[PDB]
RNA sequence: GAGAACAGAAAUCUCCAGUAGAACAAAAGGGUAAAAGCCCCCUUGAUUUUGAUUUUCAGUGUGAAUACAAACCAUGAAAGU
RNA sequence: AAGCUCGUAUCAGUUUUAUGAGGUAAAGCGAAUGAUUAGAGGUUCCGGGGUCGAAAUGACCUUGACCUAUUCUCAAACUUUAAAUAUGUAAGAAGUCCUUGUUACUUAAUUGAACGUGGACAUUUGAAUGAAGAGCUUUUAGUGGGCCAUUUUUGGUAAGC
RNA sequence: GGUUGCGGCCAUAUCUACCAGAAAGCACCGUUUCCCGUCCGAUCAACUGUAGUUAAGCUGGUAAGAGCCUGACCGAGUAGUGUAGUGGGUGACCAUACGCGAAACUCAGGUGCUGCAAUCU
């Protein structure tokens, strides 16, 4: 018959790594996790206590409560036509700080800095971000770069 | 030829970290010694680090950070001579004094010298450092011994008893001190009290100072030259115990040099890499010499 | 007794090899893959002729056997027993399956139709892609017309389309004739039983002097 | 050079592998007791063979590790049985040599009528000072190849001491 | 008589008519599943600030 | 792989090599090496009180599990478990 | 269907930027596992045979395994590497920065943790495009036999299976 | 810069064969009276730093070394793949249009960096 357990179809998903098996480095435990920190959930096969479900591998969440050795995470889960709020308890081995939020914070610092310097002269610093614009004109010169003409090649078997 | 490994075996070998390869860090235990309760977000889980080596006793208090472990206080046994200890810096009594030298030293810079005086009279009673009323909840540190094995009478635990007598709140049990009884689950303080003062080396001084002289002249010679006898083996350590409490200030040394001349004299005795151009010119010469039919 | 090759010409199923999940299969009906002067050295056979596949299909292990014998017989009786070395490049590794049904009248009572229709092994086959070499024969340049006719005759034993192509490479190596010739004038090549070992600049220098000595005694 | 790379014996092992368990080992250990001076320990059985008649953990053998001057003391008088000749085949690649004897009646325990007659499997392990880096828990390293005992080094040391000699090979 | 066993057909298209949007995000989320030890502390700390501010803003 | 009386391809003993090519009840897959493996010591934390949560899902039940809170202990020098 | 609260926003079957996750396609086997073609070179105190030998840990020829460097070909339940298309999170005012009040939790320590007090930063206020109004509630119908096409894919020789 | 104590990243740090290492330190190294564990003071418990030795450990260097790491218009815009056509072909399959784009191979380079403290001609 059919077989739907907790770790069904997780063969390669919780497979450890290439050449990284064994005890985990202690930067994973030295970390400090606050309420409201944005985290991603990558499991660790060695640590069996406090593993998440397969459904949350690679899913990013936010910390709501913190415990002695583990951490609670808020996850929104698509079921039906909606998002149902899901709460997970995870040891800090299967949780790592989401770096996605981080580059926005460094953007705020420059964004706050540029406005502060701009108001001294009022130049409309244009703090927004722009997408990649179409290129503008240029002059390409042929000193020592004279064009060389290429032609289609005939057929050969090479075997 | 026999100890030849294929490229298939070598490629897939995952090396131990760097100090598992040196047999230096029992990471399985260290994982317990530095991992903090998360709700204590940034509190440093300090650690009484005593590591035993030939000809020296090393005592340091260490916490752990991601970029590396941090030490605030260090006590050694080669700095005990300032208290009048030049012989036997590697016994259970010197391993005691360092636990007392560090305790005053680490409590100095913490400002907790006025309180938590510890056990001023040396008696050997198993007594934890009690928490004083409306006081700063005395300083808490923990042993790590590493790969050394815990037994009864091990000299790693002269450092702990040397620390609690200094006021450091180190949790411990009384069953691993020398003098503990296996038949009846208790310890006799009198026999332990001697070992604080060197009880084991005490009687062996006078018992063979007169019976055997050929041996007693080869070793224990420094005691003979310095005229140290068995009866004075206790009051010299009493001076140190009151010397530790007097000046734990831990003045540094002069190094007889600076950091620059230490490197400058050592840069000329090392060996350096061979240049990429030099390697190829070394390859070409060997071809023309060896394969060139002389 | 055996189904026509029509029924398994196309790659419809995933590869089904022999493993611990089959544990019982009929053995391959081709077991010899080297013919002629397989003992020959590298440099007596400068010519290579290939028979390539222009289709994505499956060749039966037993069609390979029939093709092998026909090409072997012609070249032996015309060119000589030791004038060539014939290698069947592709090996049959795919297991075919049959769902046995009763061929007698009244069969519709005891065969359960399509229920539980997972078939049993009754044959093997090879899987060949576009341009995959099927046969590679190495011989002397004077033997061109013979081995071409040999593969042309063996081409009649295979389903689909096949091409006969001269190889730019020297024998069974992967270097073309001018490159092998300039790597043979120096000490860069060392004879083996049928292949040749090439010198390379990576490795310990003392080893590279023990083998290919004339490369350095210039 | 050669300041502290002298060859000295690590230990001396005596093995007596009986095919059965019973009253023999009780007295087979007695000849080990008096000859060595130290009590021996039994050897269990790792797996059943059902042809030697040995069961799981049936205490089929007994052996004792001897170290120090007594092992040297046992070796010389024990090797006196072998009349001071020895095959080089008895020497191993890693640098260990030994010998076996039948009828221990020759030495020490001369007949001891209660125990009976028994043989021994002598074995001598050599090393040089510094071998504990392979044993010590901290900084457990590997001896260098210069300091490593060789098969020819063991046989040469065997000639000089005891003035012994080696057999054909 | 046999029938169809299971398909997900037309299930995603039904899900986009009244679709699958993220529900909401409120400020001051619930305290369900929080460490009780910190929660008892929170009440006592909360009362102290409220009473202290009440006296200052009496 | 090299060696030792009976003793050989399989007894027991020694050394060297050895990233798991063994074992961890069973099915298989992950995991695990100063251990999660093998041996020794002590004990019942396979205890007590009700809550939250994951899985399957209707965000029902049942089973399994996760991290907690309030007691009583075991072990260990201790960190901790 | 009835509406309800608001009036362009806590929006979106889309793209961009930044950051994750994955083990498929391909690829690979002079890399682990397993399968698999061919010879070459070596060693047996320790494989089977023929020759010279009473035998030797004596020698010679062959066959079997064993080791080394190669060689041909592969895998749904093999894999070092590893796409495409898909998939989670973020792109602000519920933000950022500064000072300090509470606590029965935590720390050696007014050390931290959470919540607040006071102050500063407003229309390029923090990518694109669009928004047809947005968010919410109650109730109730029918349906709960499906089928076809390109692409992916399993069983079957196949099938308007 | 060497060394030691404690670590961070966990091979650019590993493995094989050699060479060298001044000072200090680590080290090997001596003993069983003392507490402690063994068949065995071998590991270790305990003691001395004195009778000694750099032989090993460790560090560095060497090798057209093995492994590993880095980069490349090196293979290669190749394999593969999203999207399109009343394209081609009996079929198997293939070409074309708008996009994304490997791996093996080849070549070149490299073979630990670093935090706190103490300590060193």
């Amino acid at each position: 018959g059919k077989s739907h357990g907790y770790r069904s179809r997780t063969r390669y998903m919780f497979q450890r790594d290439f050449r990284k098996h064994g005890a985990v480095h202690l930067s994973t435990y030295l970390k400090v996790y606050k309420v409201g920190d944005i985290v991603d959930i990558k499991a660790n096969g060695s640590i069996q206590k406090g593993m998440p479900h397969k459904f949350y591998q690679g899913k990013t969440g936010v910390v709501y409560n913190v415990t002695k050795s583990s951490v609670g995470v808020i996850i929104n889960k698509m079921v039906g036509n909606r998002y149902l709020e899901k709460r997970l308890n995870l040891r800090v081995e299967h949780i790592k700080h989401s770096k996605c939020r981080q580059e926005f914070l460094e953007r705020v610092k420059a964004n706050a800095a540029k406005r502060a310097e701009a108001k001294a002269q009022g130049v409309a610093v244009q703090l927004k971000r722009q997408p990649a614009q179409p290129r503008e004109s240029r002059i390409v010169s042929t000193e020592g770069n004279v064009p060389q003409t290429l032609a289609p090649v005939p057929y050969e078997t090479f075997i | 030829q026999k100890d030849a490994k294929s490229s298939a075996y070598s490629s897939r070998f995952q090396t131990p970290f760097r100090r598992r390869r040196e047999g230096k860090t029992d990471y399985y235990q260290r994982k317990r010694l530095v991992t903090q309760h998360k709700a204590k977000y940034n509190t440093p889980k300090y650690r009484l680090v005593v590591r035993f080596t030939n000809k020296d006793i090393i005592c340091q208090i260490i916490s752990s950070t991601i970029t590396g472990d941090v030490v605030l206080a260090a006590a050694y046994s080669h700095e005990l001579p300032r208290y009048g200890i030049t012989h036997g810096l590697t016994n259970w009594a010197a391993a005691y004094a360092t636990g007392l030298l560090i305790a005053r030293r680490t409590l100095q810079k913490l400002g907790l010298d006025e309180t938590y005086k510890g056990v001023e009279e040396v008696e050997g009673e198993y007594e934890l450092t009690e928490a004083v009323e409306d006081g700063p909840r005395p300083f808490k540190v923990f042993l790590d011994i590493g790969l050394q094995r815990t037994t009864t009478g091990a000299r790693v635990f002269g450092a702990l008893k040397g620390a609690s007598d200094g006021g450091l709140y180190v949790p411990h049990s009384e069953n691993r001190f020398p003098g503990w009884d296996f038949e009846t689950e208790e310890i006799d303080p009198e026999l332990l009290r001697s070992y604080i003062f060197g009880g084991h080396v005490s009687q062996y001084m006078e018992e063979l100072a007169d019976d055997d002289e050929e041996r007693f002249s080869e070793l224990f010679k420094g005691y003979l030259a310095d005229d140290i006898d068995a009866d004075s083996l206790e009051d010299i350590y009493t001076s140190a115990h009151e010397a530790i409490r007097a000046d734990p200030a831990f003045k540094p040394t002069e190094k007889k040099f600076t950091k620059e001349q230490y490197a400058a004299e050592s840069k000329k005795y090392r060996q350096t890499k061979l240049s990429k151009e030099e390697r190829a010119a070394r390859v070409a010469a060997k071809i023309a010499a060896l394969a060139g039919q002389q | 007794a055996r189904r026509p090759a029509r029924c398994y010409r196309y790659q419809k199923n995933k590869p089904y090899p022999k493993s611990r999940y089959n544990r019982a299969v009929p053995d391959s009906k081709i077991r010899i893959y080297d013919l002629g002067k397989k003992k020959a050295t590298v440099d007596e056979f400068p010519l290579c002729v290939h028979l390539v596949s222009n289709e994505l299909e499956q060749l039966s292990s037993e069609a390979l056997e029939a093709a092998r014998i026909c090409a072997n017989k012609y070249m032996t009786t015309v060119s000589g027993r030791d004038a060539f070395h014939l290698r069947v490049r592709v090996h049959p590794f795919h297991v075919l399956r049959i769902n046995k049904m009763l061929s007698c009248a009244g069969a519709d009572r005891l065969q359960q139709g399509m229920r539980g229709a997972w078939g049993k092994p009754h044959g093997l086959a090879a899987r060949v892609d576009i341009g995959q070499i099927i046969f590679s024969v190495r011989t002397k340049d004077s033997n061109k017309d013979v081995v071409v006719e040999g593969l042309r005759r063996a081409r009649y034993k295979f389903p689909g389309q096949q091409k006969i192509i001269l190889s730019k490479k020297w024998g069974f190596t992967n270097l073309d004739r001018p490159e092998y010739l300039k790597k043979r004038e120096a000490g860069e090549v060392k004879d083996d039983g049928a292949f040749v070992k090439f010198l390379s600049k990576k490795g310990s220098l003392e080893n590279n002097i023990r083998e290919f000595p004339e490369y350095f005694a210039a | 050079q050669n300041p502290m790379r002298d060859l000295k014996i690590e230990k001396l092992v005596l093995n007596i592998s009986v095919g059965e368990s019973g009253d023999r080992l009780t007295r087979a250990s007695k000849v080990l007791e008096q000859l060595s001076g130290q009590t021996p320990v039994q050897s269990k059985a790792r797996y059943t063979v059902r042809t030697f008649g040995i069961r799981r953990n049936e205490k089929i053998a007994v052996h004792v590790t001897v170290r120090g001057p007594k092992a040297e003391e046992i070796l010389e008088r024990g090797l006196k049985v072998k009349e001071y000749q020895l095959r080089d085949r008895n020497f191993s690649a890693t640098g260990n040599f030994g010998f076996g004897i039948d009828e221990h009646i020759d030495l020490g325990i001369k007949y001891d009528p209660s125990i009976g007659i028994f043989g021994m499997d002598f074995y001598v392990v050599m090393n040089r000072p510094g071998a504990r880096v392979t044993r010590r828990k901290r900084c457990k390293g590997t001896v260098g190849n210069s300091h490593k005992t060789t098969k020819e080094d063991t046989v040469s040391w065997f000639k000089q001491k005891y003035d012994a000699d080696v057999l054909d090979k | 008589a046999k029938s169809k066993n299971h398909t997900a057909h037309n299930q995603t298209r039904k899900a986009h008519r009244n679709g699958i949007k993220k529900p909401k995000t409120y400020k001051y989320p619930s305290l369900k599943g929080v460490d009780p030890k910190f929660r008892r502390n929170h009440k006592h700390a909360l009362h102290g600030t409220a009473k202290a501010l009440a006296a200052a803003k009496k």
